[PDB]
């Protein structure tokens, strides 16, 4: 048996590292502030033992020096610097970090927090550069220039150069395809994308006046990230000013959570509910999710819709983490059970807000306003929080005074013989509240939830019970009221003096109705159309009706069976009675039960199959009326 | 003179901790009820490793164990009381530089 | 200036390759099925110049052996085989690539292609193993078995085993917990999802009969890569045959393209429409589309929204390359420029294969009626391909009785006099057909397009025009028909009669209608309403105002601004003018307008703004019809 140690194919493996780690080249300058943040972190972490760390220079900064002329890039930080046995080291050994090996020699007191760990990051540079050379300068060695094109050698030599007393001076000489990152709104755009939350100044020196010689963009990451502070320090006026820069928002936010994750997973976050809902939230396919994922405040990805439920895509937010795992090219999380534990949390910490919200009733109303839809559509698809979604909850009924009132409300005002949710959906509000539907509902002073947007029917569906209270809609067959024996009892003297009417009535409705029934919800209307429990109501049959990417197949079963129900109190029913059973094919018995039931179908909330054969009644009687 | 880096995870029952140490040599484990200690000598160099975990729950010496491979060391310890969650590898709530989590190896479990 | 050559990290770099590479662990399977199947095609090809090289063996095949008593899953491999310099070479060192070396050797004519060319592949295995053996043999070599946990170093040695002949065994000890990958149907799964098209038997050797003492499933890949070969060679019974293969379907694809691309990006792709649209086509939000692409006939990425666009994701379909960037996971593309064309490519083939089956009229017919949603999705979306779709649109219309026609149907029918392509969209080909707007086009043998999905409503919206000929919707205002000059001076003497009547008419509907008018669109029906130009139609309202994830404030700014149309020749109309000539206030006048609005609300495909409100209307003309 013999023992080997494992080798590296040096050539090929710097063509890895260049070639096939980064899936996009704009990386490299979040790989060499990254390096700079972790040169700028050793140094301030070196000083506060020693002082005399800082006699070299004490402003510890970033700047990023685009150099159209020369087609180079320089990125200057005040750092730790290298030795040439640093450089030998860290810069000469793939996959060899000096952030690792410093970290890992410190004791578990230290408040220092670095982003390199792989000992690749540097390489990063020769997506863009012809060549690199990294002029250093630390405090225990000379100044040094290393100088390589990653040719599978590099040279370092003492430096002649502009003395710069402690710090290093990654000069990147770009290749000529691309000069695009000396552009300044190009590294604005790449600094801000990946970078703006990197703990030090980050400068960019832009050009000539048309006078300064050399004009600052001060910094390019101009805000803090608050997240990383105690959450009962910041004021809300704090947090208003970081959703403005998080998000470019003239507006401030209406609320916000600011939590800590500790366990196996440490992370912490800020989840802001933004005063108005985008106005394209639903419409905009592409941006999934409105969460930016961090670690060690470096970002990784946001869009990942593994983060938050498609539901609560409007939440504006930052999560951020020190331990994750990376892939190796620090564009993605590596273990994606890691996005179902935060998943948990970030939505169980957005239900808390919501519910501490809904406390103040003012910011409720202009939060509802906006998100009901995200509350409904939860409701539609997250079955875990429907039972705490149903709280939040806002509607209006007819006990409400343009007003909207809660489940939790209405079941304060449920009388002691309901053990039912009276709703009614619709298209507006006028439109269900004038209703046949709900006339012997409110004749008993019995309260009715008006459902009125398309997502109110998505969403009823899953709401089938509230606090033991099974919620009914109003407009399905067999509507138990409260009645009293006395009412019971005429009820079925009803039903049994208009038999006949009803069979005589399903004669001439026949294919278009299943039944002809007498009714204890009406009042003032002749009849209504209502449908069978199992199936879409006459406002899910319109809804999906109108749903453009939805299979027709499914239309031609789930749309319910339609039963007319009689008023039997009504003055028309009972001169309709008195005519069908004086003549069962009176022509005017004919007319008078299509009539009813097209008048009904409208009435109810349902299309008809055809409008024009129904105007053409009506305009028949105009011209009775007329005299035509 | 050096702890060694570790990475941990957790089941119902185990606590799992693989020190990252390369061509091992002398490995040591002591385990206790409120304690593991480890140490061995680095493959690249005979330099000394010395970790000591004061845990963060009980557990069982007599189900607890290691492995030596050339690659890692791994030790199972046994919680002291199954379904115990552990949000942290120590009693105290100390930032120890060379430990992180597995995160190929965990799942949260519970 | 002192010169160094760059060195890698070992100990690290093997750590990187381990933890931070692949982001599942599965593709262990994948990388050693690849690595197998280019030491057959290295053997393969030896033997093609000298025969000899195969008296060892003549089978070319790769069994994997599960052995639960052991942990160990084994991967046997009748390939080329190292020797022991090829052991401490290609297995000893990182990023060295055997695979990439050999290749490279070859003349630039040698007709094969190998997966391998990182270097990097092989140490996937330790995601799952604890320990890998290597056991292998050449031609030229003893038999050597290669032995490593990767703890920076393997050891080998002259094995002196059961003999070989010539090939390789890698023996994964797996770790405690990843045991899962001895399972039988894991396997199944991990090989039919990333291997399937692997150019050698892939046998799976599992448990016992409960009889022969091994399950001997004898192939995992059955079938074969059907893309390579030449289009002009395979029947339709051999594209059938793969797509049940590839897809699972039991009926046979509708339509096959084969296409080969070639240039700096070479590709060949199988594009199948299917027998039917799938029942959760538009539904499941997550299958973006299903296309896999393929690299050297391994599994790359499947659902890949930049593929093909979205209204296309019914395309069941290979795309396989030579030639792609490969991320160093290999689970996607350095590149999206690359999927650009691949993109470009996808679609202007996919366009070509429905030109194609249009010219067969009854699979046309097949495909029309399932996939209509996504070339009218297509419209909408893909304004390059307007033209191209805009051909491939079928629809009923007012001279075709049930049969579907092309809009060239249609310019082939025109009249002389015709500068527009009139149609209507509505619920029902019955309500479109008896519309009142359609009854002068009816009357003078002008042909009207009948369009009846909600689809079609955002599809003409972006078709404006057809060769040369603009659409016309027969719902909106300004419908000038072609027309005789003695006809439009009559109609302008009709407006003359009538000014009186529509400005009494505003008076009375103010706010509910924006004009009253007189028009030549009706014949039968007293009056319509139509909308006007820039705003929503009746039809484009009642589907807007039913989708449910859509702010109402955002949309309902454009909502159908209405006109009333009058038919000045209706003797309801004739009689109409002479009362309101008689007295401007005449509650006869008032009741009769409103009347006619609402009814011409219905007949025009509308809501009522509430239907109590009306049907009280027409339940008070029953009351005194039957003089109650
Ligand atoms: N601007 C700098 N100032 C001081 N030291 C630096 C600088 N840039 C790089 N280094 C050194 O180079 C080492 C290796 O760098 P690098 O290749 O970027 O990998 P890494 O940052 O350590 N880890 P990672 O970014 O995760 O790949 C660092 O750990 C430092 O020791
Ligand atoms: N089963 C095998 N039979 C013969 N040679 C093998 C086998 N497995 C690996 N090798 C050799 O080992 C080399 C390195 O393997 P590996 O590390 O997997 O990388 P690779 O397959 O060459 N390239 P890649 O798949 O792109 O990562 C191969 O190129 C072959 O020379």
């Amino acid at each position: 048996v013999e023992t080997f140690a494992f080798q590296a194919e040096i050539a090929q493996l710097m063509s890895l590292i260049i070639n096939t780690f980064y899936s996009n080249k704009e990386i490299f300058l979040r790989e060499l502030i990254s390096n700079s943040s972790d040169a700028l972190d050793k140094i301030r972490y070196e000083s506060l033992t020693d002082p005399s760390k800082l006699d070299s220079g004490k402003e510890l900064h970033i700047n990023l020096i685009p150099n159209k002329q020369d087609r180079t890039l320089t990125i200057v930080d005040t750092g730790i610097g290298m030795t040439k046995a640093d450089l030998i080291n860290n810069l000469g050994t793939i996959a060899k970090s000096g952030t690792k090996a410093f970290m890992e020699a410190l004791q578990a007191g230290a408040d220092i927090s670095m982003i390199g760990q792989f000992g690749v990051g540097f390489y990063s540079a020769y997506l863009v550069a012809e060549k690199v050379t990294v002029i250093t300068k630390h405090n225990d060695d000379e100044q040094y220039a290393w100088e390589s094109s990653a040719g599978g050698s590099f040279t370092v030599r003492t430096d002649t150069g502009e003395p710069m007393g402690r710090g290093t001076k990654v000069i990147l000489h770009l290749k000529e395809d691309q000069t695009e990152y000396l552009e300044e709104r190009r590294i604005k755009e790449i600094v801000k994308k990946h970078s703006q939350f990197i703990g030090y100044p980050i400068t960019l020196f832009v050009e000539k006046e048309r006078k300064e010689k050399y004009i600052d963009q001060e910094e390019l990451n101009k805000t803090k990230p608050i997240w990383t502070r105690n959450p009962d320090d910041i004021t809300n006026e704090e947090y208003g000013e970081f959703y403005k820069s998080l998000t470019n928002d003239w507006e401030d936010h209406l609320a916000v959570k600011h939590f800590s994750v500790e366990g196996q997973l440490e992370f912490r976050a800020l989840l802001f509910v933004p005063r108005r809902a985008p106005f394209d939230l639903f419409e905009n396919r592409k941006k999934k999710n409105n969460i930016k994922l961090y670690v060690r405040r470096v970002f990784i990805m946001d869009n990942c819709e593994e983060l938050i439920p498609e539901y609560l895509n409007f939440i504006r937010g930052v999560v951020d983490s020190e331990d994750l795992p990376l892939n190796i090219s620090r564009e993605m999380l590596q273990q994606s059970k890691i996005l179902k534990v935060i998943r948990k949390n970030l939505v169980k910490k957005c239900l808390e807000l919501f519910t501490e919200l809904a406390e103040d009733k003012e910011n409720y109303k202009k939060f509802y306003e906006q998100f009901s839809k995200n509350i409904k559509l939860g409701i539609h698809e997250d079955s875990q929080n429907r039972k705490k979604l149903s709280e939040l909850l806002r509607y209006y009924t007819s006990a409400s005074g343009d007003e909207m009132v809660s489940l939790k409300d209405y079941c304060t005002r449920m009388k002691e013989n309901q053990k039912h949710i009276y709703y009614i959906t619709g298209e507006t509000k006028d439109q269900v509240a004038n209703s046949a539907f709900v006339e012997r509902l409110r004749k008993h002073g019995l309260e009715v939830i008006y459902m009125i947007e398309p997502i109110d029917e998505y969403c009823v569906q899953q709401l089938k019970e509230f606090e033991g209270k099974t919620l009914v809609s109003v407009t399905k067959e067999g509507l138990e009221l409260p009645e009293d024996e006395e009412e019971k009892k005429k009820q079925e003297e009803k039903k049994t003096k208009f038999e006949n009417l009803c069979k005589i009535m399903k004669d001439i409705l026949e294919k278009k109705v299943e039944k002809v029934v007498v009714s204890n919800r009406l009042v003032t209307s002749p009849c209504c159309i209502v449908t069978s429990t199992y199936g879409w109501t006459a406002n899910m049959e319109r809804i999906m009706k109108a749903q453009a990417l939805r299979d027709n197949s499914t239309m031609g079963y789930m749309a319910a069976k339609k039963h007319l129900e009689i008023n039997p109190d009504h003055s028309i029913i009972e001169t309709l009675r008195q005519k069908a059973e004086a003549d069962k094919n009176d022509k005017s018995v004919k007319d008078l039960v299509i009539l009813l039931y097209e008048t009904a179908l409208l009435s109810s909330g349902f299309s008809l199959e055809d409008p024009q054969t129904h105007a053409n009644r009506i305009y028949r009687m105009i011209k009775l009326g007329l005299g035509i | 003179m050096q702890p060694a880096s570790a990475k941990w995870y957790d089941r119902r029952d185990y606590v799992f901790i693989e020190f990252c140490v390369e061509d091992s040599k002398d490995v040591n484990v002591n385990f206790e009820k409120s304690k593991l200690t480890f140490s061995c000598l680095g493959g690249s160099d005979n330099f000394k490793h010395l970790n000591e975990i004061d845990l963060f729950h009980c557990i069982d010496p007599n189900d607890s164990k290691h492995k030596r491979t050339d690659r890692s060391i791994l030790c199972c310890l046994r919680k002291g009381e199954s379904g115990q969650s552990w949000p942290r590898l120590t009693k105290e709530r100390a930032k120890l530089n060379w430990l992180s989590v597995d995160f190929n190896n965990w799942k949260d479990w519970e």
